[PDB]
Formats: C-alpha cells, structure tokens, sequence
C-alpha cells in the first residue's frame, strides 16, 4: 500500500506533471497506453510502483494523480497528447476562466466554483487506496491558480484528511520567465496560507534551473520544456524511494524525520548532480566522489542561496544507480575536510544516506546525458531563507505604494491579509535566524 | 500508567480535531468575508453608474424645460 | 474560448476599426468572404477571440458598427472586407452629431444606445466565456466621443465584471481644424478615467509628426495616419490573437499594466517606421511613440513589449536588459521587474521583423496638459457653450471634467516623484 496522490495545480504544476509522469513511465517500463508487460499481477498488486500507479482489470497502469487548472488550454494538450490514454478523463479537471495572476481570484472568486468538484475527484482516488500515505502538490508561487487555488485546496485537504501528510513542489518565480509583476504578492500570500497545512515543501527556483540549463547543458534560451525535464529528474530522485525497493533504500519519510526540526522549518534545499550534456559526458565517467562533491557547488542547487554563509540542520544524500556505501563514505570523508560545512550546535553532523540501484533515466530527445549514477542532496540550511528575503523585499517595494493592491481588493480581499501574510514571513525569516544561533 | 496512556492518545485526538475544526471555521469566515466585500464593491459600482442615469434624466429633463 | 466583443463608433472609430479588421484578417489568413486560406494552424488556434465561426467554415468578426449618421456605414460595407461583417450588427442613426458631445452622450445617442446594446447582448450571450470589450473611437468628435463613452457606462452596468478596453484617438489642431475638440476630449477623459480598465492613447499629434517628420509625408492623409494606427493595433493585440504566455488576455494585461485604477492610459509605440539592438533602441525612442510625449520627461510605471518575426531570443533578452540598465532612472524602482517582453515568430505583413511598445508612463501627462491648455482657455472664453447647455448640460459638468483631468495629471506626477525610501 502506502499510496501517494499527486495533485498538479495551474500551468506550472500541470506541465511539470507531464514531465514527471512521462519520466515515471519510462522508469517503470509503462507504455503510453498504460500497459506494463513486466507486471504479471493483472488488475492490482502490492509492488513499489503501485504507490504511484493504480491498476485496471484491463492491465492499464493509471497515475494516482489529479490535474487541475482554471483554464482549459494547458490540460487540453494532455487530453490530446502522447499520454492521453494514461489518464481517466475525470482526473483532468478544467474551468473556463483562469485567475489572471491574481491570488484572490484563485482562492476566492473563480476557485470556489470548482473546489468541491476537485475534492470529489480526489476523494475518488483516495477511496481506491488501502493505506494512503499522503499528497504531493505541484504548483507555482506566481500564478493566480498556483498560488490562490493551491492554498484553498491545502486548507480544504487539512479538513477532509486531518493530519495526513502533504508535500509541496513549489515553483519560485524568476524574472527570466516571469509572467506577472505581482508574483511577489501571490508568493507571500500562498506561503503564509499554506504554511500551517504543509509538512514539507521543496522549492524550485526557476532562475536556478534556468542558469543550470544555460551553463551545464549549453541551452542559449531555456524553455519551460528545458526546465521541466530537469525538474522532473530532481522530483524523480526524491520520489524514487517510494516507487522502488532495495536493501539500501531509505524511505522519504525517514529523511523527513531529519529534515524538519520544527514544523515551520520544513523547506529543504535540493542539489542535483550530474547535470551534463551528451557531448561532455562522452568518454567521461563521473564517479561517486565527483557527483557527491558537486552537491556542495552552489551552482547546482535548485534554489539560489549560499549555504557556505549559513548553518546546516540536516544533510541527506539520495543516490541512484551504480553506487555502493564504501564509495559514498570515502567521498563524504573527503568532503568534510575540504568544504565549508558547519552544523548548528544542537544537531548531529552525520550525513543520512539512501541508495536506489535503479539507474537514472532520460526522456528521448532530451538535453541531459544518460549517466550510470546520480545523486540528489536534500539539506536543511538557514541559507534557504535568502529566497524568502529576496521575495519579501520585492513585496515591500510595491506594497509601500499599494501598487496593484486594488486588483486584490476588488476581488474581496483586505489589506489586512497582505500585512498579516507579510508579518508571518518576517517571523519565518526570524525563525531561520533563531535556529542558527548557538545554544546558551 | 494505563490511565496516562489513555490521556495521551485522547490528547492527540483532541488536538487533531481542534486543528481540523479551527481550519474549517477559519476558512468559512474568510470566504464569507470575501463574499461580502466583493459584493459591496460591485454594489458601490452599480450605484455610481445608476446615478449617471439619474443625472442623464435630469439633463434631458432640463432640455425640455428649456423651451 | 475567450471572446472579445469589438465596437467601433463614429467616423474615426469605424475607419481605424475597419483597417484593424483588414490587417488581422490577413494575418489569420481569412478572405473578405470569411473563408480560411492559410497555411499555419497557429492562425486558427485562438481565432475565436475575435471571430465567430459560422456554417461552412465561415469566420465572422465579432464586431459592432455604430454611428449617428448612415454615411460611414455604407463606406465600410463598400470598403474591402465589407461583406465579412454581420449585417444585423450595423446600427445607424440618421441625425448626425455635428461634433456635439452632449448630443452623442445625452440626446441623440441616448435614443440609439439601446439598439446597440441589443446587438452587444446578442453577441455576448453566445460567448463561451466573454473576457470583455474593446472600443475604437475619437474623443474630438460627437458620436464616437460622446456616445462611445455612453455605451461604455451602459455596457459596464450589464457587464461590470468584464474588462473594458479602448483605442481612443486624441484630437490635434495639426489634423482637425475643429475648435471645440478640446471640450469633447476633456468630457470623454472624464468618463474614461472612471469606466475603462485600459486605454490606448492614439494621438493624432504624434501620428501627424511621425508621417511628416520621419516618413517625410507633407500633407498626410487619414490613410497615412491610420497605417500607423493599424500596425499599432495589430501589435498590441498579437498576444491576444496568437498562442502565448504573456498578457494572453485583457485581464492579465490590465493586472500587469495598471498599478492604480485611474492610471490606465498607455502610450503605444512601434518600430520601425534590421538588427535586434536598434529595433529595441527605436521602440524606446520618443520619435516612435504614438502619443506626443517624451518618456524621458517622466518614469515608466510598467512596460509591455512584443517583438515579431524570426530572431534570436537570446539577443532580445540581452538587449531588453541592456535598455533597462542604461535607462534605469526612467523606470520606477518601487515596482520590481515592471518590463515584460513577448515574442511572436510570425511577423506582420511587409516587415521581416518589428517591435510594438506599450508603456504606462507618467509622461503621458504631457498629452493631458496639452488638451487641458486648450480647454482652460476655451472655458474662460466661453466659446460655443450654448451648443452644450442647449442639450441640457450644466456648466459644472465642464468644471468637474476639467478638475478630474487635473487630478489625473497630478496623480501621475505624484508617483513620478515617489521613491523607494
Ligand atoms: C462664422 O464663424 C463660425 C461659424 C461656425 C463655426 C465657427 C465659426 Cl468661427 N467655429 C470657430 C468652429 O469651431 C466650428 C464647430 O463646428 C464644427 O463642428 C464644424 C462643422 C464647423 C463648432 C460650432 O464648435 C462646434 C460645436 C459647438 C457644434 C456645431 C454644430 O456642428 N452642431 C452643434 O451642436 O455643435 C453646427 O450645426 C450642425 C454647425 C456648425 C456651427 C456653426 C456655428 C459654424
Ligand atoms: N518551471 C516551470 N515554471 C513555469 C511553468 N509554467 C509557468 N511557470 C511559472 O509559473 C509562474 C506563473 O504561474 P502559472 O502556473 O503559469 O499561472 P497559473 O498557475 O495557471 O495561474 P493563472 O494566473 O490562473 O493562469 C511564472 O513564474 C512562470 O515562470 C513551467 O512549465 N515550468
Ligand atoms: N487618426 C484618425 N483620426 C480621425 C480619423 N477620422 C476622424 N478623425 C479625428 O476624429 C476627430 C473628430 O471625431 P470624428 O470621428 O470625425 O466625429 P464622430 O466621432 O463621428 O462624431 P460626429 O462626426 O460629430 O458625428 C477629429 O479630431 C479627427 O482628426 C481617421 O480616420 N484617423
Ligand atoms: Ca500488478
Ligand atoms: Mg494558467
Ligand atoms: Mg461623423
């Protein structure tokens, strides 16, 4: 059992969903029509990949996923795309009018019209579960749906499913691909509203991903397609422990124990390696030591920040492919005597390690080289607060003049919600500061 | 110890229910507050437009009392 | 889909309105019969935004043609793409405004406005999801100006949760010898600042100066001025008409362009009148603005820029960054990342590549000050006040409209002077 239900909200959530589920299918040998030849138990099973796929009597493996967007044109492409047979039509939910980069419309005006239908379809997946573990929620910070509707959904999910675990993959805005001037507003509002209702959230800085595509894959002007294929690899690495089995395999929930010292401190920093082109990977093998050392190059992080100027509260290494503990231990011992790695004084310094022997996979016609071994580091660093600081500053610049605020007030919101949300962010920045101070 | 064991699991149930309860109530209040505000904004808009109509009547009226 | 309902009022409105439909019908590859004869599926993916699809694959403009005189109505129907418009959507009076704002707004137009609304309503109710309305008109006349602003108020009563966009043509003595135009403009602006969400300020002063000084066309015809208008209107709707990420609809445009509700008057720009670098330098040049304002006399609140044609998108990103850095003083710092760049790889007709500009600049006040200068002098003179009071208007409605436009100017000045700290 231990089923996980994925919920993809808004354009960013949906399109990243497309990348992830395409990638999962290739990893598990699932065809676009949903058939899986290697799977001999027809109509059901207790295998590890069943945490993410349900099975029909006809042998179809169906994603435990819901796609939601307040406008139809993004999900329509799924309905008519390569993997359209993969999803039951009821898993793909669309309204007629989007939130127009407005949190208020996503949470209230437009969102309230479809929220009940969404919860009903989610309920239908959950009742098929024999032991539901929790939810994985994909969304942008900047969009009106990604911000507004997500926070509404997360609130409602806490009511309907109690303390059942809820994880986030949140797309943090970058100006190179930004769509709205008000994305700082939407970011602060959804972060404030979802904070109590999320157990663990993996932020993905679009600029971090943008830079990696430019620097490591030599993509002059990365598209969402370039970004999402890279993002899906990090997501795959994180969910791999749920979808595969193995002796040295460590469940994501075990890492979670280490990553979250306090409820509000639940934002791990992700760092992935190797990201390399076919051209460069040719006749060049990246060893365990090399990819592990790459995890401490800030250029490889999913979020722009400097952990070297912060303190660690946890360090997890999630390997996949040709990797054995001996090489990991050797690589770690080398790194600790050469990197700027400093822990807070109230936490142990040991690195927690997981290994999935299933090697990395790449999507056809993709920019990433196929490698024998990869690693995703999940660390809890005070430095990730830098991402909050940058967003909060941009928020302050506009809110001081109340720029664009009338678009929110016009949809029923009050200025008190802005100030309340900003105060919570200030407390959160202070929290990350407090945990880094030495004990008395 | 048996009694303490009961009190601990009862506390966990209580706090879990209290969280569900306060979330349900906090949300219902927000959607209600938002419904009132948005309606009040639209209502104020129509009222201003509806006195533009009353003004136009007064103008056409003023033209008939012009002759 | 997300439909826009187009409305054109008065002579100016119908002139530029017709040319607008001629240009985009060509871009979307449909002939004056309404049949499609294109080559790219991208032409039809978002065709329903402006067109109704009829039986036999016939695309009909979602357009409503209005005027208080039946003259122009025959012009359109006889002009090219005249047989594509819906016959029932022609709504004409017989009287004619004669450049009297009061007649268009309170008298003659108020008696034709309902039969216009009936057509608006019929088009609207057949929309899968109406996003809003766009109006083409001048502010110097009587019909397009006075009745156009009446229709806006009336439409906003029945569709208050929709976006109201306008292409307003501003009066200039360099083009029209009519003397009362600054009355009509001020009275209109009094209405537009309250009841529209987005207004494209098409300034005849700017259109004239471009034709005369850059295109070197002494004695410029309305055809010359409208060639600029059509190219502009094509540019600022590209994001609405073709598959895109940025300002793909009227509401998302408004949210990105309007930081304060009253400050919704944009000065558009167009280039050329090439290399990616000087395309960018031109579109930010005062000579290429369709509003007679110097952007370096104020600060940009927000900016939207679309480049069209096949070009290096890396180069466009670099140069848009370049312009913001070299001209950092002319973008307000209390709005981070206020400049947005779009790219459509299908160019306009005739050009291999072009660039359209939409700026919300505090320098727009230069345009309102020009009108106000004429208006205030006319108000003291009291020249031709009887034609307005003759329809039942009061002298205060002139005063109120004046001071409201004065407020708009000072409000644009307020945020121009504002600092981060
Ligand atoms: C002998 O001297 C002159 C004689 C006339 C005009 C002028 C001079 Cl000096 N000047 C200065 C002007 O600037 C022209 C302008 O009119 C124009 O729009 C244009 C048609 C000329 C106007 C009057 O200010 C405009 C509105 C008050 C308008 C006028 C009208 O159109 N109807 C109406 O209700 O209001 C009307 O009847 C149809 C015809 C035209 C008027 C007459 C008075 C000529
Ligand atoms: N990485 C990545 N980011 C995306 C993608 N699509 C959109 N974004 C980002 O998401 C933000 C905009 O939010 P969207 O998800 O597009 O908007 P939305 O969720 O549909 O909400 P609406 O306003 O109602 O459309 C911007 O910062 C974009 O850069 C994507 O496919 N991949
Ligand atoms: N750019 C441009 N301006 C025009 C055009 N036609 C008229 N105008 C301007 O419009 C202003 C007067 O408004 P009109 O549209 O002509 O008059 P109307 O709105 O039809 O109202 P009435 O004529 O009184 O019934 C003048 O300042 C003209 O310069 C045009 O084709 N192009
Ligand atoms: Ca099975
Ligand atoms: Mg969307
Ligand atoms: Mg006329």
């Amino acid at each position: 059992m231990r089923e996980c239900i994925s919920i993809h909200v808004g354009q960013a959530g949906v399109q990243i969903g497309n990348a992830c589920w395409e990638l999962y299918c290739l990893e598990h040998g699932i065809q676009p029509d949903g058939q899986m030849p290697s799977d001999k138990t027809i109509g059901g099973g207790d295998d590890s990949f069943n945490t993410f796929f349900s099975e029909t009597g006809a042998g179809k493996h169906v994603p435990r996923a819901v796609f939601v967007d307040l406008e139809p044109t993004v999900i329509d492409e799924v309905r008519t795309g390569t993997y359209r047979q993969l999803f039951h039509p009821e898993q793909l939910i669309t309204g007629k009018e989007d939130a127009a980069n407005n949190y208020a419309r996503g949470h209230y005006t437009i969102g309230k019209e479809i929220i009940d239908l969404v919860l009903d379809r989610i309920r239908k997946l959950a009742d098929q579960c024999t032991g539901l573990q929790g939810f994985l929620v994909f969304h942008s910070f900047g969009g009106g749906t990604g911000s507004g509707f997500t926070s509404l959904l997360m609130e409602r999910l806490s009511v309907d499913y109690g303390k059942k675990s809820k994880l986030e993959f949140s797309i943090y805005p970058a100006p190179q691909v930004s769509t709205a001037v008000v994305e700082p507003y939407n970011s602060i509002l959804t972060t404030h509203t979802t904070l109590e209702h999320s157990d663990c959230a993996f932020m993905v800085d679009n600029e971090a991903i943008y830079d990696i595509c430019r620097r490591n894959l030599d993509i002059e002007r990365p598209t969402y397609t370039n970004l999402n294929r890279l993002i899906s690899q990090i997501v795959s690495s994180i969910t791999a422990s749920l979808r595969f089995d193995g002796a040295l395999n460590v469940d994501l929930t075990e890492f979670q124990t280490n990553l979250v010292p306090y409820p509000r401190i639940h934002f791990p920093l992700a760092t992935y390696a190797p990201v390399i082109s076919a051209e460069k990977a040719y006749h060049e093998q990246l060893s365990v030591a090399e990819i592990t050392n790459a995890c401490f190059e800030p250029a490889n992080q999913m979020v722009k920040c400097d952990p070297r100027h912060g303190k660690y509260m946890a360090c997890c290494l999630l390997y996949r492919g040709d990797v054995v503990p001996k090489d990991v231990n050797a690589a770690i011992a080398t790194i600790k005597t050469k990197r700027s790695i400093q822990f807070v004084d109230w936490c142990p310094t040991g690195f927690k390690v997981g290994i999935n022997y299933q090697p990395p996979t790449v999507v056809p016609g993709g920019d990433l080289a196929k490698v024998q071994r990869a690693v995703c580091m999940l660390s809890n660093t005070t430095a990730i607060a830098e991402a909050w600081a940058r967003l909060d500053h941009k928020f302050d610049l506009m809110y001081a003049k109340r720029a664009f605020v009338h678009w929110y007030v016009g949809e029923g919101m009050e200025e008190g919600e802005f100030s309340e949300a900003r105060e919570d962010m200030a407390a959160l920045e202070k929290d990350y500061e407090e945990v880094g101070v030495d004990s008395v | 110890k048996r009694e303490h064991e009961r009190e601990v699991i009862q506390k966990a149930i209580e706090e879990n229910n209290n969280f569900i309860k306060m979330a349900k109530e906090k949300l219902a209040q927000k959607m209600e507050s938002n419904k009132e505000n948005r309606e009040a904004h639209l209502a104020a808009m129509l009222e201003r437009l509806q006195e533009k109509d009353k003004h136009a009547e007064e103008v056409r009226k003023n033209k008939e009392l012009k002759e | 889909m997300r439909e826009i309902v187009h409305i054109q009022a008065g002579q100016c409105g119908n002139q530029i309105g017709a040319k607008f439909w001629e240009v985009i019908s060509d871009e979307h590859g449909i002939d004056p019969t309404g049949s499609y004869h294109g080559d790219s599926d991208l032409q039809l993916e978002r065709i329903n935004v402006y067109y109704n699809e009829a039986t036999g694959n016939k695309y009909v403009p979602r357009a409503i043609l209005v005027d208080l005189e039946p003259g122009t109505m025959d012009s359109v129907r006889s002009g090219p793409f005249g047989q594509i418009f819906r016959p029932d959507n022609f709504v004409f009076g017989q009287s004619g405004a004669g450049n009297n704002w009061a007649k268009g707004h309170y008298t003659e137009g108020a008696e034709l406005v309902d039969s216009v609304l009936d057509v608006v309503r019929k088009e609207s109710e057949s929309c899968d999801c109406l996003q809003g309305f766009q109006l083409t008109h001048s502010l110097g006349g009587g019909t397009g100006s006075g009745m156009g602003t009446l229709l806006i108020s009336k439409i906003r009563e029945e569709y208050p949760d929709r976006i109201m966009n306008t292409f307003s043509v501003m009066p200039s003595p360099k083009v029209s010898d009519t003397v009362v135009e600054p009355y009509n403009a001020t009275l209109s602006v009094h209405q537009l600042v309250e009841n529209t969400d987005e207004t494209y300020c098409i300034d005849n002063e700017a259109l004239y100066d471009i034709c005369f000084r850059t295109l070197k066309l002494t004695t410029p015809t309305y055809g010359d001025l409208n060639h600029l208008v059509s190219a502009t209107m094509s540019g600022v709707t590209t994001c609405l008409r073709f598959p895109g990420q940025l300002n793909a609809d009227l509401r998302k445009l408004a949210v990105n362009m309007v930081p304060f509700p009253r400050l919704h008057f944009f000065m558009p720009g167009f280039a050329p009148l090439l290399t990616v670098p000087e395309l960018t330098q031109q579109m930010f040049d005062s000579k290429n603005m369709m509003a007679a304002c110097d952007p370096r006399h104020g600060r940009y609140l927000t900016v939207a820029a679309i480049f069209r044609g096949r070009m290096s998108m890396k180069e466009v990103d670099e140069q848009m960054l370049n312009v913001q850095n070299k001209n950092s003083s002319y973008f307000v710092e209390w709005i981070p990342n206020n400049v947005k760049t779009a790219v459509c790889d299908i160019p306009p007709r005739g050009l291999k590549m072009s660039a359209t500009f939409i700026g919300n600049s505090t320098a727009i006040q230069e345009l309102f000050k020009r009108i106000s200068e004429q208006f205030t002098a006319m108000f003291r003179r009291k020249a031709f006040l009887h034609w307005y009071t003759g329809e039942g208007m009061d002298e205060m409605e002139f005063t109120e409209a004046e001071s409201n436009m004065n407020d708009l100017v000072s409000e644009y000045q307020q945020y121009q002077d504002a600092t981060a700290d």
